[PDB]
């Protein structure tokens, strides 16, 4: 009972120990796998949980089977933090972490960390890109006249095309473009312009200016028959045309079904924004109230 | 008769109070051309035959002195005038040597001496009542001379129980009586000049105290300087005419320190005394002195005289002299005197020297009571240093550089808080096996010098130099046990910045270092990293772990789960779990913190 105890701590050590005698030229060269690409510590860490096992086998479960999980949880989360500082491309880690539990899905705490670290990157990213953006807008509610673009065209565009995208493509997973770009294109810059106070006729016309450069930054072709992927696209498209329309093509666009990515009463929002009350707005409004409404 | 018979009588029978004038037939009847009364003028003349006109006169001259006493020269007259020689030089020299000396001492002291009585004296109590200028040229000299008693007189008064030399005038009166000895003296000669000598040897204490003295000595180096080669004294004591001219050298040119008497013992102690009065005569002189450069040159000229060996300390080297001298100005913290000594006897280099000199700093440096370069017993250690520097680099070698930057932490030091207990330099030493002690107590008690990696190094680095502290290529270790001390003291003032930078850097040097370094880091060291993954600000805003330390703290844990004792892994991965969930729990997008 304190025998057993006394065992176990001597292979969680020797564990720990063929964690450490990986050779560190396996943390950098790359091998190939199946087809993927993992870094080649990658085949010599798997043993160290299969081994994890075997060492369990020899007092069986029964002896060990109350403290079992948590020092199972205990190893991965060692290695994890271990092999996070040794892995240059936080990119190839998740993929290297990856290899692992699908090899062996029983490393949850692996998989639960993996995940983790993957939504604290895009997070990473997320956070760059909010703060530009941002500002970016900032910039152009204060000043609408001759706004200055730099923001956009200096640091949003390239940081986007040479640095945040060609990142995420290195993790082989379309699922999380799709995310950043549904995040961006909603949560961020949509969400952000719904909130302004108002929106002056020059402002509208720089905020569709400013719509165009970024749609240019986040064009992935490769993702053209994700269907959230398109719809967002095609909604800041819209939202373009909107931004610069008089008050009779707004209606015409809504009979045209061109809203069809809008809910009623974010196109009543927009139309409160862009247009001065007037006997105009109001039918117009009351309108696209009603055709809805029938539908 | 016979002509003795007839002067016999006329010299008894006339009358004694007769003019001489009317005897002075007797004598031109010599310059050209009952019965039982003869037993009286026998009784008178003693039974002295009269045989000339000579004879005759001094019987005349004896037997009227008995009844006018008053008068010794009474007869005068007829031996004044007398022709060619009818009185020998004998009879005028009695008149000199006798009659005359007798009448001015009767004429002096209102005295009748007679003739007879005045003869037979003792010559000592004839010297005795002599005394009580005119007197010794008409009184003693023409009495010494007749009766050639010169060597007698000196003798028995020119001698150190009449010439105690107390007073000015009982010295100048020994310097009359000598010259008129002198003059009167052509084997005697050598008993005056023995008792000159003799005089001058027990009494030159109370000579020394004499009024001026300096022109006195100058007056009896005069008459000394005519003495010959070799002169004996009382007991079997002998000076050389050589031993005699350094010693008065001595006293006119360089000190009266010690009567001659004094002097002459020294001449006569073994080696060991010599030194000692030697050195004494440098301490006392050199604390006398307007400017000790007066002194030294007056030694150059007596005494340290490299020309001519010494007869006063005879038995001691010039080296040992200046040795001795070079430790009496070491003392005295006269620097620059030590100096001009070394340039001038040429000891650069000397070992000797060199060991006095280090010798001394050790003590300055033990004296000192703190470090800075201000405080006296500093400045006195940094001096004696210089003058290694200026005269004994060769001998001095590696370890003048030591010496150097052991004062140069020393003033560093203390700049700082000490309490290892103040700090004195010379507690340094005590940690020769534990310097770091001394950089950890700094650090402590001086709370912004974690920060000054650059400075406690040089501290570090410069004891183990100055010390002479081997470093085996231990000096990629001892930086890292440096930094760690500094990691730890950063945590504890609340700077994690500073810790991390120094803790990223600790691994790195380590990495490279290879896995001896990286296992030593580990074993040593792994809970100073460990306190820096746990660290807490209580002045965090709401208690909480701003998010980019967070991070950091889970890296640094990351980084010692490769080297730390296995022991450890447990708690490490723990914390490193508490922090990893924590982070999972923010906004990073619209971050409270960081």
């Amino acid at each position: 009972n304190i025998y057993t105890t006394l065992k176990f701590e001597s292979m969680m050590q020797q564990r720990v120990i063929q964690i450490r005698s990986i050779p560190e030229e396996e943390y950098h060269e790359l091998v190939s796998v199946q087809p993927i690409q993992v870094s080649v510590f990658v085949q010599s860490a798997a043993k160290v949980f299969t081994e994890f096992e075997q060492g369990c086998d020899t007092i069986g479960r029964s002896k060990v089977e109350s403290i079992y999980l948590y020092k199972f949880n205990l190893l991965q989360t060692a290695f994890f933090a271990m092999v996070s500082e040794k892995v240059n491309d936080w990119t190839q880690l998740y993929k290297d972490v990856r290899y692992l539990y699908t090899e062996n899905p029983k490393l949850l705490q692996l998989m639960e960390l993996n995940s983790r670290r993957l939504d604290l990157n895009l997070n990473l990213i997320k956070k760059t890109i909010y703060k530009l953006v941002n500002d970016q807008l900032q910039e152009l509610k204060d000043n609408e006249r001759t706004p200055d673009w730099d923001i956009t065209i200096s640091s949003l565009l390239p940081y986007l095309k040479k640095t945040a995208l060609p990142t995420l493509y290195k993790l082989e997973d379309n699922t999380i473009l799709v995310a950043l770009i549904r995040y961006i294109v909603h949560d961020l810059v949509i969400d952000n312009i719904l909130h302004w106070r108002v929106i002056s006729e020059k402002s509208s016309e720089n905020l569709s200016e400013f719509i165009m450069l970024l749609l240019s930054g986040l064009e992935i072709p490769r993702l053209n028959l994700i269907e959230t992927y398109r719809h967002s696209r095609e909604k800041l498209g819209i939202l373009s045309k909107i931004l610069t329309a008089h008050l009779k093509d707004i209606l015409e666009m809504f009979y045209e079904g061109e809203f069809f990515l809008f809910e009623t009463d974010e196109i009543v929002q927009w139309i409160i924004l862009l247009f001065a009350d007037t006997p105009t707005r109001r039918d117009c409004i009351d309108e696209i109230r009603r055709v809805r409404e029938e539908a | 008769g016979s002509q003795s018979k007839y002067l016999e009588i006329l010299c008894v029978l006339w009358p004694e109070l007769d003019d001489p004038k009317n005897l002075l037939f007797l004598r031109e009847l010599e310059e050209e051309v009952y019965h039982e009364l003869q037993e009286f003028i026998s009784k008178k003349l003693n039974n002295k035959t009269l045989e000339n006109f000579e004879e005759w006169l001094r019987e005349r001259i004896l037997i009227c002195n008995e009844m006018i006493p008053e008068t010794p020269l009474l007869y005068s007259v007829l031996w004044e005038t007398a022709k060619s020689k009818v009185l020998s030089t004998k009879f005028i020299g009695w008149v000199e040597g006798v009659l005359k000396p007798l009448d001015h001492l009767n004429k002096r002291l209102h005295l009748i001496f007679k003739i007879n009585e005045w003869e037979k004296m003792p010559d000592s109590e004839l010297f005795k009542i002599i005394f009580d200028a005119d007197v010794i040229e008409d009184e003693l000299a023409p009495t010494l001379s007749y009766g050639k008693k010169w060597e007698t007189f000196i003798t028995e008064f020119f001698n150190k129980q009449q010439f105690s030399l107390k007073s000015d005038t009982n010295y100048q009166l020994f310097i009359k009586l000598y010259y008129s000895l002198e003059k009167g003296v052509k084997e005697a000669s050598r008993k005056l000049q023995s008792n000159v000598v003799d005089i001058l040897f027990h009494n030159s204490e109370n000579l020394f105290n004499l009024s001026s003295l300096t022109h006195k000595l100058d007056e009896l180096w005069s008459i000394l300087s005519g003495f010959p080669d070799e002169i004996t004294i009382e007991e079997q004591k002998t000076i050389t005419a050589l031993e005699m001219k350094q010693f008065m050298e001595f006293f006119i040119k360089c000190s009266t320190k010690f009567s001659f008497k004094e002097i002459f013992a020294i001449t006569q102690e073994e080696e060991s005394a010599q030194l000692a009065h030697f050195s004494s005569l440098c301490h006392e002189e050199f604390n006398k002195a307007n400017e000790i450069s007066s002194f030294l040159q007056a030694m150059y000229e007596t005494v340290l005289d490299i020309s001519k060996d010494d007869k006063i300390f005879t038995r001691i080297s010039m080296d040992e002299k200046l040795y001795s001298i070079l430790e009496i100005l070491l003392q005295m913290n006269e620097f620059a005197y030590i100096e001009a000594i070394i340039e001038r006897f040429d000891y650069s280099n000397n070992t000797q020297i060199y060991e006095l000199l280090v010798k001394f700093f050790w003590h300055f440096f033990n004296n000192a009571s703190n470090g800075l370069r201000k405080e006296p017993e500093m400045k006195k250690a940094s001096q004696t240093l210089q003058i290694i520097q200026k005269h004994m680099s060769q001998r001095a070698g590696t370890n003048l550089t030591k010496l150097e930057v052991l004062l140069e932490i020393s003033d560093k030091l203390s700049h700082y808080s000490i309490n290892l207990n103040a700090f004195k330099p010379s507690n340094i030493l005590e940690y020769r096996d534990c310097p770091l002690d001394i950089i950890s107590n700094l650090l402590e008690l001086n709370p912004r010098l974690y920060k000054d990696l650059p400075t406690t190094k040089s501290l570090l680095f410069g004891i183990y130099d100055s010390l002479s502290i081997n470093r085996e290529g231990q000096t990629g270790k001892v930086e890292v046990d440096l930094m760690v001390l500094h990691i730890d003291y950063a945590l504890v003032n609340l700077d994690f910045g500073t810790a991390y930078e120094l803790g990223k850097q600790v691994f790195e040097i380590c990495q490279e270092a290879g896995q001896h370094m990286m296992k030593a880091l580990g074993d040593e060291h792994w809970l100073t990293f460990y306190q820096m993954g746990k660290f807490v600000d209580p002045n965090w805003v709401d208690n909480e772990i701003p998010t980019e330390i967070i991070v950091l703290q889970m890296s640094i844990l990351g980084r010692l789960l490769e080297v730390c004792p296995l022991e450890e892994v447990e708690i490490v991965t723990s914390q490193w779990s508490t922090l990893e969930l924590e982070l999972s729990a923010r906004d990073l997008v619209k971050d409270k913190y960081a």
